[PDB]
């Protein structure tokens, strides 16, 4: 939510990217296509397997206590056990709870981020040879075949090969 | 209960390596075999019904 990516300035996800969690779709004179970029679906997803792991399969050992059900009324020392306990699960009780809130918090917000990330690393890979039209969408003002726009995906896209194209597109009458 | 008006109150006593029993009695005495070794560990105890399984 904290970037404003994700439920924001992208209007919504896409139901039919099933091989990863960011990616680019794209249209061309050839066409309009789809690919997930693997990284930043890999960054997201490492961060919260990070989480998992300090949550999952991490309990701890107790063994002989106190007792917790009583048969009989006894008073004083019967008050103090279960009010030891009460207190106990009142505690672990509110710690769980303040950090499911607290860890869904950051994972929305972590997951905007790297959505924004591939965003803004897209940007500047285009330079001056595309625009932002608002909604994630960068409009391109050359000729680009899928072997062009795969070497924005692959991270090789060379500006200075289409710069003076663009330029006479952008700055048009 | 179980037929019986009379009664035992159970006691236990500690006794520590290089201490000694000593039992003073005139009568009532119920009296111990023997003694019972004590551990330390991870030992407990629960109240529970459910059935054990393999
Ligand atoms: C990225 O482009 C380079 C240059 O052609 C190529 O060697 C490589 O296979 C591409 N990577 C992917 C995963 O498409």
């Amino acid at each position: 939510g904290i970037f404003g990516a994700i439920a924001g300035f992208i209007e919504n996800g896409w139901e039919g990217m099933v091989d990863g969690w960011y990616g680019f779709r794209h249209q061309n004179s050839e066409g309009r296509g789809q690919a997930a970029d693997l990284k930043s679906t890999q960054a997201a997803i490492d961060q919260i397997n990070g989480k998992l792991n300090r949550l999952i399969g991490k309990t701890n050992e107790k063994f002989h206590q106190i007792e917790k059900e009583f048969s009989e009324v006894e008073g004083r020392i019967q008050d103090l056990e279960k009010y030891v306990e009460d207190t106990k699960i009142d505690l672990w009780s509110y710690n769980a709870e303040l950090l499911v809130a607290l860890e869904n918090q950051h994972t929305i917000d972590l997951t905007d981020s790297e959505m924004n990330k591939l965003f803004e690393k897209t940007k500047k890979q285009l330079r001056e040879n595309a625009e932002d039209m608002g909604n994630g969408c960068f409009k391109i003002y050359h000729k680009c075949d899928n072997a062009c726009i795969g070497s924005i995906r692959n991270g090789t896209y060379d500006h200075d090969v289409y710069r003076d194209e663009a330029l006479n597109n952008r700055f048009q009458i | 209960i179980r037929n019986i008006p009379s009664r035992i109150s159970i006691y236990w006593t500690i006794v520590k390596p290089g201490d000694i029993l000593l039992i003073n009695s005139t009568g009532n005495l119920i009296a111990p075999r023997g003694y019972f070794k004590i551990r330390s560990g991870k030992s407990s105890i629960m109240r529970s019904d459910a059935p054990i399984g393999k």
